[PDB]
């Protein structure tokens, strides 16, 4: 019942009842979505205007000052980009598309008020606006050959609302909130008055504002308050509040006044604060279309404040998801191009006051250094903009995913405590609950649920199916949040007679958002999944109800930082989240077409597709691998075919897994055996013991790339050489180093050993007269040039993979380098163009197959479309500055260095399970200790029993279980298949192994014999089951497959202790525990540091580890010191140890001498904070009391 | 130059059409292009 | 006018400006 490739190669038994209404909706969709929108228009979704050409339009008409000049945008043409994602990444330069726009000026006699611009200027250009960075299919940006990923920012939606605090009674407040600019408030007060202020400001009454414009006795008492006259009065009051000392102006406060609340590039709505203030007044009189603010709303406010005062209404609520809005990139990306185009408008009104032309064009006004400042400020700078995590392909899927109140218009981290850190009623269908940080950062991160989607607004909505005379339609609709509140919704679990009706009278259901019981009739709503609620993240992990939520949530963000393996192994226990998981992140290769393979290698892969079941197409395509591609986290990234020759091939299908992926299922661990017995104190808390088959089989070996990067650079003194030719450097050393100074490709390299040769020159040496006399005496020359040559640092050990070296710019290259970068250049069209010639032989091919079908125009210009891109290619090679990059002014060349060293698990290193349980491995013991069952087979992992009843992870027991259950069940399909290997007994030995338990039917009677051999030699090291998060397989039904198995009914089993051969009392539970391996190693971790070098300001050391480390010393630390009472060892560390210049070097001397000594006069910080003390007027210094 | 042709620095270009009648000024010249950074200056998070 | 405004700017232009 595999219904796919994937699937025919290996079939994983399912269970649960539920049917599967919906399919999950595109994980990266939300990305994709805003980026298009802004750069695309499409008739069906009504997006006629993309967001960027609107912004053009409105601000374009200028009429700088009666020159006859009229500015009118006419089109905007997007330039292709000059280099591919690929390419770019390599070069390092940023994917980039060129903007260009249309305008035209017309000019006339400019007459007082006569023929001004009619009879001139007919003439228009497209003018270069800008840069605009490009996203990928992927939805990533690449900035300087870094990939990065912007996070959605979740910011309170503009409109009126209206809170109360409780520190006096029928204190109201009302807050009217606009996209851009200053928001107006009104505060009630105790004696009733009303006050109104502007974001901040002196107290006045809401009175005013009436003034300036033209059962109620809040007016009365509030006018008699105010002593202002006449709206001009009240006019230079709110000037006077505004500024203070400032004289008011006849003009000046009028036009101020206007533009603050009247200006519609000052102020806007966005057309979202309007379209809830006309709801929340219900007045469709105001045009929705204006969002400038109107007299009649500001008094319409001022009334719904007085009606909540009297009692009729209800407070809105700041922290319910309605009122809350999330704003795209492309949102940001559009306000910041708007920033650009109002400088630029600025410039060219400013820009027409100088004139020295005859029939001037309108190009030279238009300047676009301003536009693409901001934007590219925008990206390298932004706070929302980070690297996006390589560690897996779950995390890149979890951080583009990810949304960030935080940031500009964002709470602070300690502003806001205790109040959005919560989870609404409203969060069940937009946000998971279970995944957020550990840290401050906690309950902000809001990660947003699978089946989560966003509206045009930017609300929110989750998908439910409707309910019509207590039958349950198949229909699928989305709530919006404040919609949903209305409606009662019952859960998808609720059983039906088969009629779509509730069998239940009483039903647990949410009628006013909060769980409550109520009758099945009442109920207008169900839930297309039983996982919509929980994250795509937390759906991986099995067993997810018997969990506790807090351990639940350690082991989601725990499973993040999962490090991929050399190969990658499918877990015996998976919720199928896996599939959909691998196939939506692009590290994988899907068939755009239905096409047999016609030649398959580890490099690229070449498929032809039948033009008779598909659209007309080239009838061939190509995909490229990628291979040992580095990461952020430093994680090699590879992509390995799992197509063959001939083998038929449908769209959709993955051709080869990519990045932490086996058979288009997504892995981060690896199955052992696990026994829950304390052993011999060496897991005594959290503590782990490995029976080292694992690091002998390699089970847990990750490889890891380090890129090392030496750059030239010219100095007053002289220009650096990185040519091999140092003196008091060994042939030897220099002997792995190549004749032109960079180290050979594929060599091993030890630890300080020379990546690169530098020599910078030095002079006025002033060498000490016994060093003058030692060279005289040895006839000894002085240098006047110093090596500074690039090497690893220590305990690093690697092989050199590629090497990369950019040229000087505008000097001709010398003959080694310039052969070098003209045999590279060939060897890459050379390749290519035998490539594409194989490409090309391939289509030849295909047509003399098709000779008899008419090629004679069919293909003509086919392969003339292939030698253009070819030449581009070359092009793009020598299309470069001549170094591959700009290179900075004053760097004369830039080496790169690539060093892969593989890694293999060691003691203190740390493994966490999916289920949250975390440990460090404390020790390696023999097979033989490691005890055994009566088979005689080693248990890989002992673990303790302790620590699952202190923390409910009941989870993990269960997965235990069923993964022994599954260990069983391969046993068993081993026997069959290791004598009598016959298809027809083989199909008998499957039915019973699958159709055994469960309603799945897998009908395996679809595959093939062949197909069938395949399949049992895959699942002999186990057999592969999928329990749904909250649709997991009872009790009862996995002690039935432990009886197939032939294993008693329950977890535990007999085992002997291996050194002694004698059993234990008591049967111990064994489980496959599925285990990853967090990114944590020991190896960078030990920081040993004994002098260092010290802080230049303070004298002291640095810390971090960053340079030379060390470890600073805590106050804290010194009040323990304190407390023992051991004052010699805290003054000799804050001396001698930090800041004491003399103390230190009489301290080495003495150290290195033995001699004892000690010398503890002063400590320089002191007298540091003396200095910056008596730079003040006020004075200390040190003075002796004979009183 | 860069509006009119678009490409950024054409440097043989640029000395092509000037009153500096000098190549190796324009390269010295605008070595000294960057101001000193200040060292209180946050690195975002960056470790803080 | 004497407002006990602290920025300079604002006190000297009121009084060039006379």
């Amino acid at each position: 019942m595999s219904y796919s490739y994937a699937e025919k190669k290996r079939i994983r038994k399912e269970f649960g009842v539920l049917p599967h209404i919906l399919d999950v909706p595109y994980l990266l969709s939300i990305q994709t979505e805003s980026y298009k929108k802004f750069l695309t228009v499409d008739a069906a979704k009504g997006r006629l205007h993309s967001g960027l050409e609107i912004v053009l339009k409105q601000s374009f008409p200028v009429e700088s000052k009666n020159g006859q000049y009229e500015l009118h945008y006419v089109d905007y043409q997007i330039g292709e980009p000059t280099f591919d994602e690929t390419e770019c990444q390599v070069r390092g330069a940023t994917y980039d598309a060129p903007l260009n726009v249309k305008l035209r000026l017309v000019v006339y006699n400019k007459d007082a008020l006569p023929n001004e611009k009619i009879v001139e200027d007919i003439r228009e250009e497209y003018v270069y606006m800008g840069d605009i960075p490009l996203m990928t299919t992927n939805g990533t940006f690449i900035i300087n050959g870094t990939e990065r990923v912007v996070v959605s920012q979740l910011h309170r939606s503009p409109g009126a609302f209206f809170s109360k605090d409780d520190s006096e009674e029928g204190a109201f407040s009302a807050r009217i909130i606009p996209y851009r600019g200053s928001w107006l408030d009104f505060e009630f007060d105790s004696k009733g008055i009303i006050w109104a202020r502007i974001d901040r400001k002196r107290k006045f009454c809401a009175t005013v504002i009436l003034k300036a414009l033209g059962r109620g006795r809040y007016i009365s008492d509030t006018l008699k308050y105010d002593l202002t006259r006449n709206t001009d009065e009240a006019l230079v009051e709110i000037y006077k509040v505004l500024r203070p000392g400032d004289p008011p102006a006849a003009a000046s406060v009028k036009a101020l006044f206007e533009g603050l609340f009247f200006i519609e590039s000052r102020y806007s709505l966005s057309d979202i604060g309007r379209m809830k203030l006309n709801a929340r007044l219900g007045s469709d009189k105001v045009s929705k279309d204006i969002y400038t603010l109107e007299n009649s709303d500001i008094v319409g406010v001022i009334e719904e404040l007085i009606n909540i005062r009297d009692g009729k209404g209800k407070v809105d609520d700041i922290d319910h998801l309605g009122n809350r809005r999330v704003r795209s990139v492309g949102e940001m990306v559009e306000n910041q191009f708007r920033i650009g185009l109002y400088r630029v408008e600025k410039g060219i009104r400013e820009s027409m006051s100088l004139v020295h032309k005859d029939k001037l064009m309108p190009k030279d006004i238009v300047n676009s250094k301003p536009i693409t400042a901001a934007i590219k400020e925008f990206f390298t700078s932004g706070a929302l903009s980070q690297f996006m995590d390589q560690d897996n392909p779950l995390s890149e899927v979890t951080h583009k995913r990810r949304i960030s109140a935080l940031g500009p218009g964002g709470l602070s981290r300690d502003r806001a405590g205790f109040e959005v850190r919560d989870v609404h009623a409203t969060h069940y269908g937009r946000l998971c609950p279970i995944e957020t940080p550990e840290g401050p950062n906690i309950g902000l991160i809001n990660s947003l649920a699978s089946y989560a989607r966003v509206n045009d607004y930017g609300f929110l909505e989750a998908p439910y199916r409707k309910v019509v005379d207590g039958k349950v339609t198949d229909e699928i609709e989305y709530l919006s949040a404040i919609d949903e509140d209305n409606y009662v919704i019952a859960q998808a679990s609720t059983k039906l007679d088969e009629n779509n009706h509730f069998v239940e009278d009483i039903i647990q259901c949410r009628s006013g958002g909060e769980a409550i019981f109520t009758e099945s009739s009442r109920v207008q709503y169900m839930d297309v999944s039983a996982k919509q609620m929980v994250s795509a993240a937390a759906a991986l992990i099995p067993f997810l109800e018997h969990d506790d939520a807090n351990r639940v949530l350690m082991g989601a963000n725990m499973q993040r930082q999962a490090v991929p393996t050399l190969k990658s192994e499918k877990p015996l226990v998976g919720t199928g989240m896996e599939k959909i998981v691998a196939r939506d992140s692009g590290n994988c290769i899907i068939a755009r077409n239905v096409g047999e393979v016609a030649e398959v290698d580890s490099n690229r892969i070449v498929i032809k597709v039948d033009t008779e079941k598909s659209q007309t197409s080239n009838l061939v395509d190509i995909y490229s691998l990628t291979k040992f591609k580095r990461s952020n986290k430093n994680t090699c990234i590879n992509q390995r075919p799992i197509v063959n020759v001939g083998d038929k091939v449908e769209a959709g299908d993955i051709l080869a897994d990519g990045f932490a992926t086996d058979f288009g299922e997504l892995s981060l661990g690896h199955n052992l055996m696990v026994a829950f017995m304390p052993w011999n104190g060496y897991n005594f808390e959290d503590s782990i013991l490995l029976s080292e088959r694992i690091v002998k089989d390699d089970k847990y070996t990750s490889i890891h790339i380090e890129e090392f990067t030496c750059v030239a650079r010219d100095t007053k003194l002289g220009p650096e050489e990185i040519t091999a030719d140092i003196p008091n450097v060994s042939e030897s050393s220099l002997a792995k180093l190549d004749e032109s100074g960079i180290v050979h490709i594929g060599a091993n390299v030890e630890a300080g050993d020379i990546l690169v040769a530098k020599i910078t020159p030095k002079a006025e040496q002033q060498l000490t007269p016994e060093e003058r006399l030692l060279r005289a005496i040895f006839n000894e020359k002085a240098s006047n040039v110093v090596d500074s040559s690039l090497r690893m640092p220590s305990g690093t050990s690697g092989t050199v993979i590629n090497v990369q070296v950019f040229e000087n710019d505008k000097g001709g290259k010398s003959k080694r380098a310039l052969k070098i970068e003209k045999e590279l250049i060939d060897k890459a069209r050379k390749d290519f163009d035998e490539e594409f010639a194989v490409i090309e032989s391939v289509v030849k091919s295909s047509i003399e197959q098709e000779v008899v079908g008419e090629k004679v125009q069919n293909a003509r210009e086919y392969y003339e479309e292939a030698k253009i891109a070819i030449d581009a290619k070359f092009e793009a090679k020598k299309k470069s500055i001549t170094q591959s990059n700009e290179l900075s002014p004053g760097v004369l060349k830039t080496v790169k260095v690539f060093v892969a060293i593989k890694k293999r698990i060691q003691p203190g290193d740390k493994m966490a399970g999916r289920h949250g349980n975390k440990g460090v491995v404390s020790r390696v013991l023999p097979v033989e200790d490691m005890p055994y069952m009566e088979d005689g087979t080693p248990v890989d992992v002992c673990l303790n029993p302790l620590g699952i009843p202190s923390r409910m992870n009941i989870g993990q027991i269960l997965e235990a279980h069923l993964g022994l259950a599954s260990y069983g069940l391969g046993k068993k399909i081993e026997k069959t298949l290791e004598k009598t290997r016959k298809a027809a007994e083989l199909r008998k030995t499957l039915e019973e192994v699958y159709n055994s338990v469960g309603d799945k039917k897998v009908n395996l009677e679809a595959l093939n014999d062949e197909e069938i051999l395949t399949l049992c030699d895959n699942l002999k090291g186990g057999v592969p089951i999928a329990t749904p998060v909250f649709d997991g397989a009872k009790e009862e039904d996995i002690k039935s497959l432990l009886k197939i198995g032939g294993f008693a009914t329950n977890g535990q089993m007999k085992l002997f202790d291996g050194r002694t051969g004698k059993p234990f009392d008591r049967h111990v539970t064994v489980g496959y525990m599925y285990m990853l391996k967090l990114d944590h190693l020991v190896d960078d971790k030990m920081h040993a540091r004994s002098t260092g070098s010290y802080s230049l300001v303070t004298q002291q050391p640095l810390g971090g580890k960053a340079q030379f480390g060390g470890q600073r010393f805590g106050e804290m630390e010194v009040w323990a010191l304190q407390a023992y009472g051991a004052a010699y060892t805290l003054r000799e560390m804050l001396t001698v140890k930090s800041d004491d210049i003399a103390g230190r070097s009489k301290m080495y001397k003495n150290i290195v001498d033995g001699k004892l000594t000690m010398n503890v006069d002063v400590p320089e910080s002191f007298n540091v904070l003396r200095n910056e003390v008596r730079a003040l007027g006020i004075d200390m210094d040190f003075d002796y009391s004979s009183e | 130059i860069l509006q009119e042709k678009g490409r950024e620095a054409t440097e043989e270009e640029i000395i092509e059409h000037t009153p500096n009648m000098s190549k190796e000024k324009l390269k010295k010249i605008l070595n000294i292009s960057h101001t000193p950074i200040s060292m209180e200056s946050p690195i975002g998070d960056d470790e803080d | 006018l004497k407002g006990k405004t602290s920025d300079p700017i604002r006190m000297y232009m009121r009084e060039m400006g006379i």
